Formats: C-alpha cells, sequence, structure tokens
C-alpha cells in the first residue's frame, strides 16, 4: 500500500 | 493518473493544486469559498504555512490568469491513521475566501452514509504522474473508473479499470473522485504500483465524512  | 486524458479546460472548476514552491504534490477540493478538502497524508508533518493552495488551474506549466492563490489558515484533521491508512480525509481552511465565477465553484457532496454499489462509473483526476513513461501531468487529466469491492474494505471507495493497466498516480492523492455529480472520494493509496491492473486504486469515503465535514464548513 502506497499513499499517492 | 495513468493511461487517463486531458480534462476540458475548467470542466472540472472545484479541482485545486497544493503546491510547494510553486511545485504541485497533491490535489484537494473546493467544498466551500474559503475551504479546500484534500488527503490528511498530503499534509503529514508538512510545514502547512509553505502550502499554497492554487485554485481555477487547467495547465500547470502555463501562466493563467484564471489562478487564484490562498495560503492555509487552519487545519481540521479526523483521525487519519498512517499504519492502516484510515481516515485520510482533512480540510484545509483558507486565509480567505475564493470568488466563485465559471473557472472555480464549489463542489457538491453527497448525503451522509451514501454508499455506492458496485459497477458504479466515476471518473478520477488530477495532475499526478502520467507513468516512468512521461512526468507529472502538465494539463490536468480524468479518468473513467469503476467502484469494485473485490480486494477493498468498507473504509474505502475502491476502484478499477476493466481491460487495461489505468489508475491514479502520485501526485493525484486528494483529488475528489466524481460519482454521478458528487464527491465520493478523496485520493488516497494505490497497491503494487500505479496502475496495477489488478489491485484497487482507494480513495478516502467522502459520504462517511458529511456530518464532520459540514460542521466544520458551516
Ligand atoms: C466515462 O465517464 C463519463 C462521465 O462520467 C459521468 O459524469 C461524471 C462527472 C461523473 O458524475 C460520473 O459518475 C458519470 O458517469 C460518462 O459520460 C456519461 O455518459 C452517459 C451515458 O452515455 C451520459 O448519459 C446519457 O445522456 C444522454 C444525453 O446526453 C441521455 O440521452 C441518456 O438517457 C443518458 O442519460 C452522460 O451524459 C455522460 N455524462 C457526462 C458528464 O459526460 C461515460 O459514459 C463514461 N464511460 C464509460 C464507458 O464508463
Ligand atoms: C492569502 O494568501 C495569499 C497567498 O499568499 C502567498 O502564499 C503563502 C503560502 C505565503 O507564501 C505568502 O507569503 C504568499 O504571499 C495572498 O496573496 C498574496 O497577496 C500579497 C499581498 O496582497 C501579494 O503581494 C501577492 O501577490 C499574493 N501572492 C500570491 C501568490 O497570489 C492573499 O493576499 C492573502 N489574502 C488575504 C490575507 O486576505
Amino acid at each position: 500500500l502506497m499513499x499517492x | 493518473i495513468v493511461g487517463g486524458r486531458r480534462a476540458r479546460p475548467h470542466a472540472w472548476p472545484f479541482m485545486v493544486s497544493l503546491q510547494l514552491r510553486g511545485g504541485h504534490f497533491c490535489g484537494a477540493t473546493l467544498i466551500a469559498p474559503n475551504f479546500v478538502m484534500s488527503a490528511a497524508h498530503c499534509v503529514a508533518n508538512v510545514n502547512v504555512r509553505a502550502v499554497r493552495v492554487v485554485l481555477g488551474a487547467h495547465n500547470l506549466s502555463r501562466r493563467e490568469p484564471t489562478r487564484q492563490v490562498f495560503a492555509v489558515q487552519r487545519i481540521f484533521e479526523n483521525g487519519y491513521d498512517p499504519v492502516n491508512l484510515l481516515n485520510d480525509i482533512v480540510i484545509l481552511q483558507l486565509n480567505g475566501s475564493a470568488t466563485i465565477n465559471a473557472n472555480v465553484q464549489v463542489a457538491q457532496l453527497p448525503a451522509q452514509g451514501r454508499r455506492l454499489g458496485n459497477g458504479v462509473q466515476c471518473l478520477a483526476m488530477g495532475w499526478g504522474l502520467l507513468g516512468r513513461n512521461r512526468g507529472i501531468a502538465s494539463v490536468l487529466q480524468e479518468l473513467n473508473v469503476t467502484v469494485v469491492t473485490s480486494l477493498c474494505r468498507r473504509s474505502n471507495v475502491c476502484t478499477l479499470v476493466r481491460g487495461r493497466q489505468a489508475g491514479v498516480c502520485f501526485g493525484d492523492s486528494g483529488s475528489p473522485l466524481v460519482c454521478n455529480g458528487l464527491i465520493h472520494g478523496i485520493a488516497s493509496f494505490v497497491r503494487g504500483g500505479c496502475a496495477s491492473g489488478l489491485y484497487p486504486d482507494a480513495f478516502a469515503p467522502v459520504a462517511q465524512f458529511v456530518n464532520w465535514i459540514d460542521s466544520i464548513i458551516q
């Protein structure tokens, strides 16, 4: 999961 | 936005660019003349005195007299959790009121608690990366996406593009997701890189926060  | 298209100039007059030293880094939505809504993670540890809120923009590489620039007076948060990527929403109070015109308008929000079904068609938008084929967009991009629940959770609105690799990307966080004419999402996070074609993009679920938003902007 990667903000964007 | 990866695999999208140029927006028509000023098609989305609620769309906002958040900038530091003249450089776009996140989007936002105008929700009242003196308030924008963005992703909380966009301002995590950011010196908000440095942030410029740019309304009325289209092409970030051109001089545009349609633009109105504001500073941030106050931040309102709602429990952003950077471990689980929950409550990724912030309201930024501006240092004055926008001048509402053709190119700068307030967005319409859903009713509190309004859910979207599988298969709702929405538009994502923003000035984020086009890929590492290209860079940051100059011209505002939009993208048709579809709401999905597989590999989603109830604390996000998730979206996918069917049949090709396309989606939001870095620099699009904070930008609105427009579904049936209302702002139902704020771009939050991707999984497995941008435009995987596998993992849905995740947006903060604006309908869950409407009472909170209303408590501030009224
Ligand atoms: C890609 O996205 C566009 C735009 O998406 C629409 O508007 C956004 C602002 C959001 O509110 C989205 O949730 C919303 O889906 C879609 O364009 C829309 O297409 C529909 C279906 O063709 C149009 O509806 C029709 O309108 C005609 C008259 O023009 C009537 O005769 C019909 O009864 C029917 O209602 C609609 O006007 C159009 N909206 C806009 C703003 O252009 C588009 O369909 C979508 N495409 C795909 C493949 O997902
Ligand atoms: C509200 O703020 C804007 C913008 O302020 C700029 O951005 C901040 C982050 C910070 O860097 C400020 O020092 C910047 O000035 C104001 O717009 C400026 O207004 C001044 C004075 O009139 C003018 O010299 C500049 O041209 C304007 N700058 C830009 C970028 O447009 C605006 O006046 C403020 N509004 C208020 C206090 O009502």
